RNA sequence: UGACGGAGCCAGCGAGUCUAACCUUGGCCGAGAGGUCUUGGUAAUCUUGUGAAACUCCGUCGUGCUGGGGAUA
């Protein structure tokens, strides 16, 4: 997450051109989107369906989420990124 | 109302669930003991305590934050 | 697998407080910290004059 | 003119007079007997100085027990430790010296704090 | 000697239809009269509520008040055969010792009691040491103020002990008695409250009998334990209810 | 000196000094089946319409010592070995009759198929420990060599 | 006294370093009677699902547990 | 129960925001007060 | 069915059957399984048993009806100086 | 003490005071209490008791 | 490692003629000062000594949390 002056937003690799370089990071790393797209495939998986499976991600910075096999992820990609900011900093997201 | 009190829910005749019923639903006819069944304050007291907190501020020499 | 939904605010501040959809709960709370934090901030200021 | 023999156990505050004596085979404890001694789990910290050494020791003295202090713990540490320093003493003023330090090899072969309790504490590391 | 007339009626004809709308007291639903004496009555308040004996008009039945049963000390055999005996087996809320008692319900939780039940009744035998474990909130004014009972109807006397048992007919019996009529305790001075009547569980002409009643068996010569005690000329009544004024009624 | 009686979902020990109920067991989820002490009368079995045979230890109703998950029809009898004494055989309407070991409850330690309607009926042989003698809806008293396969009765 | 010297608590009875263990939690931290309770129920339900000597179960599980190589993290 | 069919949205912020003996004896106690 | 062995009875041993009928009827195995007594309840007599060979106490005998109630039936079971004068 | 002020606001305004009984045991008002609005601690010579009267001299 | 409801049983410190509420409804006496009596509500870590709580034992129940203005008794 990053606070813009008001704002909450997480890094991604397109809504900024340097806040990863005023940070210190490269721009070949700010990826949320693949962690977006892998989820999405293993919470549309078959074998999350039968209930086989379940995902623990884990960041750059160590913070490790459990992630249920329950959950609607959002499909697109803002809405994402907008849950996952209140993920980092409420600790716990409700059904 | 006599129904056994060990039995379960479901084995219960119907004479027997429907006296539970009037026996509820008429109780001090049926001489059961009564004793058995039985805002903006806030927000108005706590303007006038900010009033008088921002009163008693102003009375001295302070500012805020 | 039984399908929910996840429940969040969009567009967050971790530091705002969230919408209580009420406003005679959600007031009196602001109004709570304002006299909370008035009222502190006074009597420290008139007891350190004092001394 | 009858012989009587009074020793003291303790532990954390407990405190535990046992009064001994020539007598039918009685041990009282608070004036109960010592069957009825709680929390009932630590009935056999009790009664070990007994079945340590047997009954036919006890078949001639009767002893009693005055308790006060400490929690329920500390009040069966002090009365096993009274009832095994008393049976102790008794066997060597009234009873022969060789039984009074056969049971002292069968108390302290046991465990020593039936007869000497764990006195000054702490250590200044 | 008879005292019912319309001044009488008046009053509480006006007190009725005041409280039915006076929004300072929508809450006190009782009506006490205030009998005034001209002698001062000599004996001193001791808390025990003697009992006026009322003739054509129970005014509380048993059943519909939340009752605390205070016992003795093992209440094992109070308890037992109070609740499992179908004579008494609804009649009490609560039956509790005094030393569970003070151990349970302290500071705050004695409000919280005062609030909850409505006849504190206990043993005789147990009942002198109550004021300091039940508190000050029992016992300024009397509403909540526990009454005498008698649980064996065996008589104590000296150099043997009383056998220890309970009679629920018995408990019932006076429990019924004590719903049944009212009740005054009495002071040195010249004023004594009394409740009679309630604010709509009752009319104005069982008021007025029950009221008449209570004049007859305090100013009378008979029943010289309880209700021998306007041993001179009683000089007025007032009626009111706990948070009005007093509707003066024979001013003699 | 006790009996246990198998009502619908209660099991009541009665006791025979004064032939009233001492204890009751309640906490069944159906229609109880079976109930049976064990050999040395330390612990009792009862079956239940959803294949739950829980053991619970005698004259003590609130401590299930173990809930065997047996199979998903009614399991409706369920009694110990006579001989042995940590071996309960539970049969069920699923036409198989099983050996469990109390210790390991997970998996049974036989499982006697082989009948075509309907077990309903247990039996050991009182001097050979070996041999189990079920009883089902087609007559067929068979009876099983434990030492054996098991799944066909000798 | 089990616990002044380095390799005297080797010498605690088995089953007192077994509730000694048994009575630690946020919760239960003390409760040592209760420990001894609950130690005395398990070793009676022990000896009643497997008829043998539930000390010498418990000792049999202390040596079948108790690992015998285990990896250290290097620098 | 969702076969792709996602979270549905929610509305906005702005979308949920444009959318006598009595009195006669009280009166005299007061005057005899109020008198002596 | 059940059957009891060397209780004290003069049938040495007995097997008792329940037979959904009222009937609950005992058979001697040792003089070829004949009936010797039966009793009779108001139902279908659905289970039964009696206390087992090494009783000791109060004998019983236990029907439990398809009704819903049950019948037991039992067989039941100056000073010291003036002494040493 | 019970009521020489009407609000912690005031005791605050008045920390530190010297003050005395009538029967001329000393004492310094120490604190504003919380929960009374104008209760305060005070620490005197030695125990006072519940039939005086604490008293601030002011001009 | 629960929820009710009883029972059992165990301390050590602490002894200044000192230790401690508030707001009311009314009656009478008194010139007033005030006194006494009566009454309802709020607050409460009880009041100086006896005693604890955790604990032990016994009966009953039985393990997916929560809201106000709307709707039916």
């Amino acid at each position: 997450t990053h606070k813009i002056s008001d704002k909450y937003v997480l890094l991604n690799c397109d809504d900024h051109q340097g806040l990863l370089k005023k940070m210190g990071r490269d721009i070949s790393e700010a990826r949320p989107d693949i962690t977006h797209q892998c989820l999405l495939t293993l919470l549309d998986s078959p074998i999350n369906k039968a209930g086989k499976l379940q995902v623990y991600i884990q960041t750059s910075r160590g913070i490790l989420i459990e992630v249920n096999p329950t959950v609607r992820i959002p499909r697109t990609f803002k809405r994402f990124s907008g849950l996952m900011v209140q993920l980092l900093h409420k600790l716990s997201i409700r059904s | 109302a006599d129904v056994d009190l060990h039995k379960r829910a479901g084995e219960l005749t119907q004479e027997e669930l429907e006296r539970i019923v009037q026996i509820m639903q008429n109780p001090t006819h049926y001489k059961i003991p009564a004793w058995f069944l039985n805002h903006t304050l806030a927000n108005n007291v706590e303007s006038k305590l900010r009033d008088d907190l921002e009163r008693l501020k102003k009375i001295r020499a302070h500012r805020g934050i | 697998i039984p399908t929910h939904a996840p429940k969040y605010e969009e567009n967050f501040n971790p530091d705002k407080k969230s919408y209580d959809p009420d406003r005679t709960r959600s007031e009196i709370n602001k109004m709570k910290a304002q006299l909370k934090k008035e009222r502190k901030f006074t009597m420290k200021e008139i007891r350190k004059d004092a001394k | 003119a009858v012989p009587s023999v009074q020793t003291f156990g303790k532990k954390k505050s407990a405190t535990a007079v046992a009064h001994v004596k020539a007598g039918k085979g009685l041990i009282k404890v608070n004036g109960s007997p010592i069957t009825l001694v709680e929390p009932e789990i630590l009935r056999f910290k009790v009664y070990e100085p007994l079945l340590l050494v047997g009954l036919d020791k006890f078949s001639n003295i009767d002893i009693r027990v005055r308790v006060t202090g400490g929690g329920h713990v500390s009040q069966v540490y002090a009365i096993r430790q009274a009832i095994a320093k008393g049976l102790v003493a008794y066997h060597q003023k009234y009873v022969d010296e060789q039984s009074k330090n056969e049971l002292k090899k069968a108390f302290t072969s046991y465990d020593r704090t039936l007869l000497i309790a764990d006195s000054r504490r702490p250590e200044p590391k | 000697d008879i005292i019912k007339s319309g001044l009488a009626e008046k009053a509480l004809k006006a007190l009725i239809l005041q409280c039915e709308e006076n929004p300072s007291l929508k809450n006190d639903k009782d009506i006490h009269i205030i009998i005034n004496t001209g002698k001062k009555m000599g004996i001193n308040r001791d808390n025990i509520p003697r009992i006026i004996p009322l003739t054509k008009y129970k005014l509380f039945k048993p059943r519909d008040l939340n009752i605390l049963l205070i016992t003795k000390d093992p209440s094992a055999l109070y308890r037992e055969t109070l609740t499992k005996d179908e004579h008494t087996s609804e009649l009490f809320k609560e039956i509790i010792s005094v030393k569970n008692l003070r151990r349970r319900f302290k500071g705050s939780k004695l409000t919280q009691l005062y609030k909850d039940f409505d006849l504190v009744v206990a043993d005789y035998r147990v009942h002198h040491l109550l004021p300091e474990v039940l508190g000050s909130r029992f016992y300024h004014g009397s509403k909540k103020l526990p009454y005498m009972i008698r649980m064996s109807k065996e008589v104590k006397l000296k150099r043997q002990q009383m056998v220890e048992k309970c009679d629920p007919i018995y408990v019932r019996a006076q429990l019924r008695s004590i719903c049944k009529n009212t009740s005054y305790i009495p002071n040195n001075d010249n004023c004594l409250s009394v409740r009679v009547g309630y604010i709509q569980k009752h009319s104005i002409p069982e008021i007025l009998q029950n009221i008449q009643d209570t004049i007859n068996f305090l100013t009378d010569k008979s029943k010289r334990p309880q209700g021998g005690v306007i041993k001179g000329g009683i000089i007025s009544i007032f009626v009111k209810t706990s948070n009005s004024t007093s509707l003066p009624i024979y001013q003699f | 000196h006790d009996f246990a009686v198998t009502s619908s979902t209660r099991v009541q020990i009665f006791s025979s000094r004064t032939r009233q109920v001492i204890k009751t067991f309640s906490r069944f989820k159906d229609v109880v089946y079976s109930a049976s002490f064990r050999s040395d009368g330390k612990l009792l079995c009862a079956g239940d319409a959803t294949g739950l045979v829980s053991v619970y230890d005698s004259y003590n109703p609130r401590t299930i010592l173990l809930s065997i998950n047996a199979s998903t029809h009614p399991t409706h009898v369920t009694k110990f070995h006579t001989q042995d004494n940590k071996i309960l055989a539970t049969a069920s309407d699923d036409r198989v009759t099983r050996l469990w070991d109390i210790s390991n409850a997970y998996e049974p330690q036989l499982e006697l198929t082989g009948a075509t309607d309907y077990v309903r009926t247990l039996s050991f042989i009182p001097a050979a420990p070996h041999l189990v003698a079920t009883g089902s809806y087609d007559g067929l008293i068979r009876l099983y060599d434990t030492r054996s396969s098991g799944s066909t009765p000798i | 006294r089990y616990a002044n010297k380095r390799f005297r608590k080797a010498q605690c009875p088995i089953i007192e370093r077994l509730t000694n263990s048994l009575m630690m939690n946020g919760r239960n931290n003390g409760k040592k009677l209760k420990a001894v309770r609950i130690i005395k129920h398990t070793l009676d339900i022990i000896n009643v699902l497997t008829d043998q000597n539930p000390i010498q179960v418990v000792v049999d599980a202390i040596t079948n547990t108790g690992p015998r190589e285990d990896t250290t993290r290097v620098g | 129960t969702d076969r792709f069919k996602g979270d549905d949205d929610i509305p906005y912020k702005e979308r949920l925001f444009e959318r006598d003996y009595y009195q006669q004896v009280q009166r005299g106690k007061q005057d005899k007060k109020i008198s002596r | 069915l059940d059957y009891v062995e060397n209780f004290d009875s003069p049938m040495q041993s007995a097997l008792i059957a329940s037979s959904l009928d009222g009937h609950v009827k005992v058979f001697d195995p040792l003089d070829n399984f004949q009936v010797k007594f039966g009793w009779k309840f108001s139902g279908p007599v659905l289970s039964c048993a009696v206390s087992p060979s090494t009783a000791q106490g109060n004998r019983h005998l236990v029907a439990g009806l398809s009704s819903g109630l049950l019948a037991i039936r039992t067989k039941k079971k100056k000073s010291n100086n003036f002494q040493r004068m | 003490i019970k009521d020489m002020f009407s609000s912690a606001m005031e005791v605050a305004r008045f920390e530190g005071a010297q003050i005395k009984t009538v029967s001329g045991i000393r004492g310094e008002i120490k604190r504003a209490l919380s929960k009374p609005e104008g209760h305060y601690r005070a620490a005197f010579e030695d125990k006072i008791l519940m039939s005086d009267i604490v008293i601030l001299r002011s001009w």
